Protein backbone atom coordinates (compact mmCIF):
# COMPACT_ATOMS: atom_id res chain seq x y z
CA UNK A 1 0.00 0.00 0.00
CA UNK A 2 2.23 2.53 -1.27
CA UNK A 3 1.19 6.06 -0.14
CA UNK A 4 1.22 9.07 -2.77
CA UNK A 5 -0.13 12.88 -1.74
CA UNK A 6 -2.37 14.99 -4.00
CA UNK A 7 -2.51 18.46 -3.47
CA UNK A 8 -5.15 20.28 -4.87
CA UNK A 9 -5.08 23.96 -6.42
CA UNK A 10 -7.00 26.90 -7.64
CA UNK A 11 -8.80 30.01 -6.85
CA UNK A 12 -11.99 30.84 -4.71
CA UNK A 13 -15.06 28.74 -4.81
CA UNK A 14 -13.59 27.12 -8.39
CA UNK A 15 -14.66 23.32 -6.67
CA UNK A 16 -11.75 21.75 -5.27
CA UNK A 17 -13.45 20.59 -1.98
CA UNK A 18 -16.25 19.57 -4.33
CA UNK A 19 -14.61 17.08 -6.47
CA UNK A 20 -12.86 15.92 -3.62
CA UNK A 21 -16.38 14.87 -2.23
CA UNK A 22 -17.98 13.91 -5.26
CA UNK A 23 -15.15 11.11 -5.45
CA UNK A 24 -14.72 9.82 -1.37
CA UNK A 25 -18.15 10.03 -0.94
CA UNK A 26 -20.49 10.29 -4.43
CA UNK A 27 -22.47 13.62 -2.95
CA UNK A 28 -22.16 16.95 -3.61
CA UNK A 29 -23.40 20.31 -1.59
CA UNK A 30 -24.75 23.64 -3.04
CA UNK A 31 -24.01 25.29 0.01
CA UNK A 32 -20.46 26.85 0.41
CA UNK A 33 -17.91 26.37 2.75
CA UNK A 34 -14.90 28.12 2.13
CA UNK A 35 -12.26 25.83 3.08
CA UNK A 36 -9.99 27.05 6.11
CA UNK A 37 -6.24 27.25 5.44
CA UNK A 38 -6.21 23.14 4.07
CA UNK A 39 -8.25 19.80 4.62
CA UNK A 40 -6.36 16.21 4.74
CA UNK A 41 -8.17 13.20 3.32
CA UNK A 42 -7.59 10.07 2.79
CA UNK A 43 -8.40 7.22 0.42
CA UNK A 44 -7.35 4.36 -0.89
CA UNK A 45 -7.69 2.88 -4.62
CA UNK A 46 -7.30 -0.76 -5.48
CA UNK A 47 -5.99 -0.28 -8.89
CA UNK A 48 -5.48 -3.89 -11.03
CA UNK A 49 -1.69 -3.48 -10.75
CA UNK A 50 -1.37 -2.73 -6.98
CA UNK A 51 -3.37 -0.71 -4.17
CA UNK A 52 -2.25 3.18 -3.25
CA UNK A 53 -3.30 5.77 -0.69
CA UNK A 54 -3.95 9.12 -1.88
CA UNK A 55 -3.51 11.82 0.75
CA UNK A 56 -5.65 14.69 -0.12
CA UNK A 57 -5.00 18.00 0.44
CA UNK A 58 -7.17 20.31 -0.29
CA UNK A 59 -6.06 23.73 0.12
CA UNK A 60 -7.75 26.86 0.30
CA UNK A 61 -8.33 29.35 -2.55
CA UNK A 62 -8.96 32.69 0.47
CA UNK A 63 -5.94 34.78 -0.57
CA UNK A 64 -5.12 35.31 3.35
CA UNK A 65 -3.99 31.27 3.41
CA UNK A 66 -1.56 31.51 0.06
CA UNK A 67 1.27 31.37 2.21
CA UNK A 68 0.40 28.43 3.72
CA UNK A 69 0.80 26.19 -0.03
CA UNK A 70 3.88 26.15 -1.13
CA UNK A 71 5.11 23.67 1.62
CA UNK A 72 2.59 20.97 0.27
CA UNK A 73 3.11 21.65 -2.93
CA UNK A 74 6.93 20.41 -2.11
CA UNK A 75 5.85 17.20 -0.73
CA UNK A 76 3.26 16.72 -2.94
CA UNK A 77 3.28 13.76 -5.43
CA UNK A 78 0.28 15.31 -8.00
CA UNK A 79 -0.90 18.97 -8.18
CA UNK A 80 -4.58 19.17 -9.21
CA UNK A 81 -5.27 22.69 -10.72
CA UNK A 82 -8.69 23.42 -10.58
CA UNK A 83 -10.58 26.13 -12.51
CA UNK A 84 -14.36 27.32 -13.11
CA UNK A 85 -15.28 27.13 -16.66
CA UNK A 86 -17.67 30.08 -15.64
CA UNK A 87 -14.84 32.36 -14.61
CA UNK A 88 -12.25 33.64 -16.79
CA UNK A 89 -9.96 34.70 -13.43
CA UNK A 90 -9.97 31.75 -12.51
CA UNK A 91 -8.79 29.87 -15.75
CA UNK A 92 -6.11 32.99 -16.37
CA UNK A 93 -4.43 32.18 -13.08
CA UNK A 94 -3.78 28.50 -13.41
CA UNK A 95 -0.88 29.58 -15.50
CA UNK A 96 0.32 30.71 -12.16
CA UNK A 97 -0.59 28.22 -10.31
CA UNK A 98 0.93 25.78 -12.55
CA UNK A 99 4.57 28.16 -12.64
CA UNK A 100 4.53 27.55 -8.75
CA UNK A 101 3.98 23.69 -9.15
CA UNK A 102 7.06 23.44 -11.72
CA UNK A 103 8.84 26.11 -9.58
CA UNK A 104 8.74 23.77 -5.93
CA UNK A 105 8.91 20.38 -8.13
CA UNK A 106 10.03 20.58 -11.57
CA UNK A 107 9.91 17.98 -13.92
CA UNK A 108 9.19 15.59 -11.24
CA UNK A 109 5.75 16.41 -10.49
CA UNK A 110 2.03 14.82 -12.12
CA UNK A 111 -0.09 17.78 -13.15
CA UNK A 112 -3.97 17.89 -14.18
CA UNK A 113 -5.53 20.90 -15.15
CA UNK A 114 -9.06 20.76 -14.62
CA UNK A 115 -12.12 23.14 -15.76
CA UNK A 116 -14.78 22.56 -13.13
CA UNK A 117 -19.02 23.31 -13.40
CA UNK A 118 -19.76 21.92 -16.81
CA UNK A 119 -23.42 22.08 -15.78
CA UNK A 120 -23.71 25.66 -16.10
CA UNK A 121 -22.77 25.37 -19.63
CA UNK A 122 -25.00 28.95 -20.33
CA UNK A 123 -22.34 30.73 -17.80
CA UNK A 124 -19.45 29.19 -19.44
CA UNK A 125 -16.80 31.78 -20.76
CA UNK A 126 -14.13 29.41 -21.16
CA UNK A 127 -14.28 27.08 -24.05
CA UNK A 128 -12.93 23.63 -23.77
CA UNK A 129 -10.45 24.07 -26.79
CA UNK A 130 -9.11 26.89 -24.76
CA UNK A 131 -8.63 24.30 -21.77
CA UNK A 132 -7.09 21.81 -23.64
CA UNK A 133 -4.81 24.47 -25.65
CA UNK A 134 -3.69 25.71 -22.53
CA UNK A 135 -2.43 22.28 -20.91
CA UNK A 136 -0.41 21.29 -23.79
CA UNK A 137 1.28 24.71 -23.69
CA UNK A 138 2.79 23.71 -20.29
CA UNK A 139 2.07 19.93 -20.79
CA UNK A 140 0.21 19.19 -18.18
CA UNK A 141 -3.11 16.41 -18.13
CA UNK A 142 -6.24 18.42 -18.74
CA UNK A 143 -9.63 17.16 -18.06
CA UNK A 144 -13.36 19.24 -17.47
CA UNK A 145 -15.48 17.77 -14.46
CA UNK A 146 -18.80 18.41 -12.79
CA UNK A 147 -18.66 17.76 -9.22
CA UNK A 148 -22.55 18.82 -9.08
CA UNK A 149 -23.24 16.42 -11.97
CA UNK A 150 -20.94 13.60 -10.78
CA UNK A 151 -19.17 14.14 -14.15
CA UNK A 152 -15.71 12.66 -14.96
CA UNK A 153 -15.01 12.98 -11.55
CA UNK A 154 -13.79 9.35 -11.33
CA UNK A 155 -12.47 9.93 -14.75
CA UNK A 156 -10.06 12.26 -13.14
CA UNK A 157 -8.45 10.60 -10.23
CA UNK A 158 -8.08 6.90 -12.61
CA UNK A 159 -5.90 9.03 -15.20
CA UNK A 160 -4.36 10.78 -12.05
CA UNK A 161 -4.03 7.18 -10.60
CA UNK A 162 -2.83 5.44 -13.71
CA UNK A 163 0.77 7.83 -14.19
CA UNK A 164 1.63 7.61 -10.64
CA UNK A 165 5.29 6.59 -10.44
CA UNK A 166 6.11 2.86 -10.22
CA UNK B 1 25.41 -1.01 -3.78
CA UNK B 2 24.61 -3.41 -1.15
CA UNK B 3 25.68 -0.57 1.38
CA UNK B 4 23.81 1.92 -0.32
CA UNK B 5 20.50 -0.28 -1.06
CA UNK B 6 20.67 -0.79 2.67
CA UNK B 7 20.76 2.89 3.97
CA UNK B 8 18.05 3.91 1.13
CA UNK B 9 15.70 1.40 3.01
CA UNK B 10 16.26 2.38 6.47
CA UNK B 11 15.95 6.21 5.04
CA UNK B 12 13.35 5.33 3.22
CA UNK B 13 11.53 3.66 6.35
CA UNK B 14 12.03 6.71 8.75
CA UNK B 15 10.91 8.84 6.11
CA UNK B 16 7.84 6.90 5.52
CA UNK B 17 6.90 6.60 9.31
CA UNK B 18 7.85 10.25 10.23
CA UNK B 19 5.42 11.82 7.34
CA UNK B 20 2.64 9.23 8.59
CA UNK B 21 3.32 10.92 12.60
CA UNK B 22 3.40 14.17 11.36
CA UNK B 23 0.55 14.18 8.28
CA UNK B 24 -1.86 12.74 11.58
CA UNK B 25 -0.48 16.00 13.74
CA UNK B 26 -1.29 18.39 11.31
CA UNK B 27 -4.73 16.86 10.60
CA UNK B 28 -5.78 16.47 14.51
CA UNK B 29 -4.56 19.96 14.63
CA UNK B 30 -6.72 21.06 11.54
CA UNK B 31 -9.47 19.31 13.30
CA UNK B 32 -8.99 20.79 16.79
CA UNK B 33 -8.14 24.51 15.92
CA UNK B 34 -11.91 24.15 13.67
CA UNK B 35 -13.89 22.01 16.77
CA UNK B 36 -12.61 25.03 19.15
CA UNK B 37 -13.26 28.07 17.31
CA UNK B 38 -16.27 27.09 15.27
CA UNK B 39 -18.00 26.54 19.38
CA UNK B 40 -16.84 30.07 19.62
CA UNK B 41 -18.46 31.30 17.22
CA UNK B 42 -21.44 29.22 17.32
CA UNK B 43 -22.27 30.57 20.40
CA UNK B 44 -21.50 34.32 19.67
CA UNK B 45 -24.02 33.00 16.71
CA UNK B 46 -26.90 31.96 18.66
CA UNK B 47 -26.83 35.40 19.86
CA UNK B 48 -29.80 36.90 17.18
CA UNK B 49 -31.94 38.48 19.70
CA UNK C 1 30.76 -0.68 13.06
CA UNK C 2 32.03 1.66 10.29
CA UNK C 3 28.55 0.64 8.40
CA UNK C 4 26.52 1.76 10.99
CA UNK C 5 27.95 4.70 12.00
CA UNK C 6 27.12 6.20 8.24
CA UNK C 7 24.13 4.71 7.66
CA UNK C 8 23.17 6.56 11.40
CA UNK C 9 24.73 10.12 10.49
CA UNK C 10 22.41 10.29 8.12
CA UNK C 11 19.62 8.94 10.13
CA UNK C 12 19.88 11.44 12.50
CA UNK C 13 20.41 14.29 9.55
CA UNK C 14 17.02 13.00 8.02
CA UNK C 15 15.09 12.95 10.90
CA UNK C 16 16.34 16.64 12.09
CA UNK C 17 14.99 17.99 9.19
CA UNK C 18 11.89 16.56 8.79
CA UNK C 19 11.57 17.82 12.17
CA UNK C 20 11.95 21.18 11.19
CA UNK C 21 10.31 20.97 8.09
CA UNK C 22 7.02 19.68 9.90
CA UNK C 23 7.08 22.15 12.88
CA UNK C 24 7.15 24.87 10.30
CA UNK C 25 4.42 23.23 9.35
CA UNK C 26 2.16 22.98 12.29
CA UNK C 27 3.06 26.44 13.41
CA UNK C 28 2.26 28.21 10.32
CA UNK C 29 -0.83 26.48 10.28
CA UNK C 30 -1.85 27.26 13.97
CA UNK C 31 -1.01 30.73 13.69
CA UNK C 32 -3.05 31.08 9.94
CA UNK C 33 -6.37 29.45 11.90
CA UNK C 34 -5.58 31.57 14.63
CA UNK C 35 -5.27 34.65 13.09
CA UNK C 36 -8.22 33.79 10.82
CA UNK C 37 -10.84 32.80 13.49
CA UNK C 38 -10.04 35.33 15.96
CA UNK C 39 -11.51 38.33 13.43
CA UNK C 40 -13.96 36.10 13.21
CA UNK C 41 -14.86 35.95 16.94
CA UNK C 42 -13.75 39.74 16.70
CA UNK C 43 -16.37 40.69 14.27
CA UNK C 44 -19.42 38.85 16.50
CA UNK C 45 -18.35 40.21 19.76
CA UNK C 46 -17.97 43.99 17.83
CA UNK C 47 -21.88 43.40 17.29
CA UNK D 1 17.33 17.85 25.08
CA UNK D 2 13.40 18.21 24.70
CA UNK D 3 11.25 19.38 27.41
CA UNK D 4 7.29 19.34 27.74
CA UNK D 5 5.13 21.46 29.76
CA UNK D 6 2.02 19.83 30.68
CA UNK D 7 -0.89 20.62 33.70
CA UNK D 8 -4.39 21.71 33.35
CA UNK D 9 -5.69 25.25 31.74
CA UNK D 10 -4.49 28.70 33.57
CA UNK D 11 -1.62 26.84 35.74
CA UNK D 12 1.22 29.32 34.58
CA UNK D 13 3.13 26.62 32.13
CA UNK D 14 3.45 29.25 29.55
CA UNK D 15 4.31 32.33 32.29
CA UNK D 16 7.26 30.05 33.45
CA UNK D 17 8.88 29.73 30.19
CA UNK D 18 8.24 32.99 29.01
CA UNK D 19 9.91 34.13 32.93
CA UNK D 20 12.61 31.90 32.16
CA UNK D 21 13.28 32.97 28.07
CA UNK D 22 12.18 36.47 28.01
CA UNK D 23 12.20 37.78 31.81
CA UNK D 24 8.89 39.05 31.30
CA UNK D 25 5.67 38.38 32.56
CA UNK D 26 1.85 39.28 31.63
CA UNK D 27 -0.84 39.16 34.00
CA UNK D 28 -3.73 38.72 30.69
CA UNK D 29 -4.70 35.43 30.23
CA UNK D 30 -3.87 34.16 26.59
CA UNK D 31 -4.83 30.33 27.05
CA UNK D 32 -2.57 28.19 24.68
CA UNK D 33 -3.89 26.65 21.67
CA UNK D 34 -2.31 23.43 20.32
CA UNK D 35 1.21 23.11 20.82
CA UNK D 36 4.48 25.89 20.87
CA UNK D 37 7.54 25.52 20.60
CA UNK D 38 11.24 27.50 21.37
CA UNK D 39 14.30 26.99 22.13
CA UNK D 40 17.50 28.43 24.11
CA UNK D 41 20.86 28.73 25.73
CA UNK D 42 22.08 28.68 29.73
CA UNK D 43 28.59 25.12 33.19
CA UNK D 44 28.32 23.82 29.46
CA UNK D 45 26.42 24.26 26.23
CA UNK D 46 23.01 23.61 27.25
CA UNK D 47 20.58 23.21 24.47
CA UNK D 48 16.99 23.58 25.30
CA UNK D 49 13.93 22.81 22.96
CA UNK D 50 10.85 23.29 24.65
CA UNK D 51 7.27 22.60 23.91
CA UNK D 52 4.54 25.13 25.78
CA UNK D 53 1.09 22.25 25.40
CA UNK D 54 -2.19 23.40 26.07
CA UNK D 55 -3.96 22.78 28.96
CA UNK D 56 -7.65 23.07 26.86
CA UNK D 57 -9.37 19.69 26.70
CA UNK D 58 -9.48 20.21 23.08
CA UNK D 59 -6.13 19.72 22.23
CA UNK D 60 -5.40 17.34 24.57
CA UNK D 61 -4.86 14.34 21.83
CA UNK D 62 -1.83 16.47 20.21
CA UNK D 63 -0.25 16.24 23.38
CA UNK D 64 0.84 12.36 23.50
CA UNK D 65 3.71 12.06 20.83
CA UNK D 66 5.71 15.19 22.22
CA UNK D 67 6.28 13.36 25.64
CA UNK D 68 7.40 10.71 23.76
CA UNK D 69 10.19 12.16 22.19
CA UNK D 70 10.64 14.61 25.44
CA UNK D 71 13.78 13.09 27.82
CA UNK D 72 11.93 15.93 30.60
CA UNK D 73 8.57 16.42 31.31
CA UNK D 74 7.58 19.37 33.64
CA UNK D 75 4.41 19.07 35.55
CA UNK D 76 2.72 21.71 36.30
CA UNK D 77 -0.06 22.78 39.10
CA UNK D 78 -1.63 25.73 40.79
CA UNK D 79 -1.03 25.97 44.32
CA UNK D 80 -4.64 28.05 44.47
CA UNK D 81 -6.35 24.76 42.48
CA UNK D 82 -6.42 21.60 44.32
CA UNK D 83 -8.45 20.25 41.57
CA UNK D 84 -4.97 21.11 39.11
CA UNK D 85 -2.80 19.46 41.73
CA UNK D 86 -4.82 16.47 42.18
CA UNK D 87 -4.48 15.86 38.03
CA UNK D 88 -0.95 15.90 37.89
CA UNK D 89 -1.15 12.19 39.30
CA UNK D 90 -2.92 11.56 35.35
CA UNK D 91 -0.53 13.37 33.63
CA UNK D 92 2.22 11.77 35.51
CA UNK D 93 0.76 8.61 34.55
CA UNK D 94 1.03 9.46 30.86
CA UNK D 95 4.17 10.25 31.02
CA UNK D 96 5.21 7.25 32.45
CA UNK D 97 3.05 5.43 29.72
CA UNK D 98 5.35 6.99 27.22
CA UNK D 99 8.46 7.04 28.82
CA UNK D 100 8.32 4.88 31.73
CA UNK D 101 11.83 5.23 33.80
CA UNK D 102 13.75 6.52 31.22
CA UNK D 103 12.40 10.17 31.74
CA UNK D 104 13.16 13.05 34.49
CA UNK D 105 10.27 14.34 35.74
CA UNK D 106 9.71 17.74 37.51
CA UNK D 107 6.17 18.34 39.65
CA UNK D 108 5.81 22.38 39.66
CA UNK D 109 3.51 24.28 42.27
CA UNK D 110 3.32 27.23 40.59
CA UNK D 111 2.23 30.48 41.71
CA UNK D 112 4.14 30.98 45.21
CA UNK D 113 2.97 34.84 45.14
CA UNK D 114 -0.27 34.13 45.91
CA UNK D 115 -0.56 33.43 49.31
CA UNK D 116 -3.52 34.14 50.33
CA UNK D 117 -5.36 32.00 47.78
CA UNK D 118 -2.97 28.93 48.66
CA UNK D 119 -5.03 26.10 48.56
CA UNK D 120 -2.55 23.51 48.42
CA UNK D 121 0.94 23.05 51.11
CA UNK D 122 3.97 22.49 49.79
CA UNK D 123 3.87 19.57 52.41
CA UNK D 124 1.45 17.87 49.84
CA UNK D 125 3.46 18.85 46.53
CA UNK D 126 6.67 16.96 47.99
CA UNK D 127 4.43 14.26 49.53
CA UNK D 128 3.21 13.19 45.96
CA UNK D 129 6.12 13.97 44.30
CA UNK D 130 7.83 11.53 46.80
CA UNK D 131 4.61 9.14 46.39
CA UNK D 132 5.01 9.25 42.20
CA UNK D 133 8.93 9.28 42.88
CA UNK D 134 9.71 12.91 40.55
CA UNK D 135 11.30 16.01 41.29
CA UNK D 136 9.40 18.53 42.82
CA UNK D 137 9.63 22.52 43.23
CA UNK D 138 7.15 25.69 43.84
CA UNK D 139 7.73 28.82 41.81
CA UNK D 140 6.42 32.06 41.53
CA UNK D 141 6.57 33.15 37.53
CA UNK D 142 5.62 36.82 38.70
CA UNK D 143 8.26 36.97 41.00
CA UNK D 144 10.30 34.47 38.84
CA UNK D 145 10.95 32.57 42.08
CA UNK D 146 12.71 29.80 41.69
CA UNK D 147 11.95 29.67 37.53
CA UNK D 148 15.98 29.50 36.53
CA UNK D 149 16.14 26.72 39.72
CA UNK D 150 13.62 24.72 37.75
CA UNK D 151 15.70 24.56 34.42
CA UNK D 152 19.04 24.28 36.20
CA UNK D 153 18.06 21.48 38.61
CA UNK D 154 16.27 19.60 35.43
CA UNK D 155 19.10 20.40 33.21
CA UNK D 156 21.32 18.70 35.63
CA UNK D 157 19.45 15.88 35.60
CA UNK D 158 20.09 14.85 31.47
CA UNK D 159 22.11 12.16 30.79
N1 LIG E 1 -23.02 24.22 -10.54
C1 LIG E 1 -21.93 23.71 -9.98
N2 LIG E 1 -21.48 24.20 -8.78
C2 LIG E 1 -20.36 23.69 -8.21
C3 LIG E 1 -19.65 22.66 -8.82
N3 LIG E 1 -18.59 22.36 -8.03
C4 LIG E 1 -18.63 23.16 -6.94
N4 LIG E 1 -19.72 23.98 -7.04
C5 LIG E 1 -20.18 25.03 -6.10
O1 LIG E 1 -19.25 26.09 -6.06
C6 LIG E 1 -19.08 26.55 -4.74
C7 LIG E 1 -17.62 26.35 -4.39
O2 LIG E 1 -17.35 24.97 -4.29
P1 LIG E 1 -16.12 24.47 -3.39
O3 LIG E 1 -15.91 22.99 -3.62
O4 LIG E 1 -16.33 24.79 -1.93
O5 LIG E 1 -14.94 25.34 -4.04
P2 LIG E 1 -13.46 25.42 -3.42
O6 LIG E 1 -12.50 25.51 -4.58
O7 LIG E 1 -13.17 24.22 -2.54
O8 LIG E 1 -13.49 26.82 -2.61
P3 LIG E 1 -12.33 27.27 -1.57
O9 LIG E 1 -12.02 26.09 -0.67
O10 LIG E 1 -12.85 28.41 -0.73
O11 LIG E 1 -11.10 27.71 -2.30
C8 LIG E 1 -20.00 25.73 -3.86
O12 LIG E 1 -21.20 26.42 -3.62
C9 LIG E 1 -20.29 24.50 -4.68
O13 LIG E 1 -21.57 23.96 -4.43
C10 LIG E 1 -20.09 22.16 -10.04
O14 LIG E 1 -19.49 21.26 -10.62
N5 LIG E 1 -21.23 22.70 -10.61
N1 LIG F 1 -0.11 35.64 40.58
C1 LIG F 1 0.44 34.83 39.68
N2 LIG F 1 -0.19 34.63 38.47
C2 LIG F 1 0.37 33.81 37.55
C3 LIG F 1 1.56 33.15 37.80
N3 LIG F 1 1.86 32.41 36.71
C4 LIG F 1 0.89 32.58 35.79
N4 LIG F 1 -0.04 33.45 36.30
C5 LIG F 1 -1.28 33.93 35.67
O1 LIG F 1 -2.16 32.84 35.48
C6 LIG F 1 -2.82 32.94 34.23
C7 LIG F 1 -2.46 31.70 33.44
O2 LIG F 1 -1.11 31.77 33.05
P1 LIG F 1 -0.60 30.89 31.81
O3 LIG F 1 0.91 30.85 31.78
O4 LIG F 1 -1.18 31.39 30.51
O5 LIG F 1 -1.17 29.43 32.20
P2 LIG F 1 -1.07 28.18 31.18
O6 LIG F 1 -0.82 26.92 31.97
O7 LIG F 1 0.03 28.37 30.17
O8 LIG F 1 -2.54 28.15 30.52
P3 LIG F 1 -2.92 27.18 29.30
O9 LIG F 1 -1.91 27.35 28.19
O10 LIG F 1 -4.32 27.54 28.86
O11 LIG F 1 -2.89 25.74 29.76
C8 LIG F 1 -2.33 34.22 33.58
O12 LIG F 1 -3.27 35.26 33.79
C9 LIG F 1 -1.06 34.56 34.31
O13 LIG F 1 -0.86 35.95 34.39
C10 LIG F 1 2.20 33.35 39.02
O14 LIG F 1 3.26 32.79 39.29
N5 LIG F 1 1.63 34.18 39.95
MG1 LIG G 1 -12.41 24.18 -0.60
MG1 LIG H 1 -0.14 28.32 28.01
Amino acid sequence: LRKFKLVFLGEQSVGKTSLITRFMYDSFDNTYQATIGIDFLSKTMYLEDRTVRLQLWDTAGLERFRSLIPSYIRDSTVAVVVYDITNVNSFQQTTKWIDDVRTERGSDVIIMLVGNKTDLADKRQVSIEEGERKAKELNVMFIETSAKAGYNVKQLFRRVAAALPG
Amino acid sequence: GAMEQWCSERLDNQKELMEELYEEKLKILKESLTTFYQEQIQERDEKIE
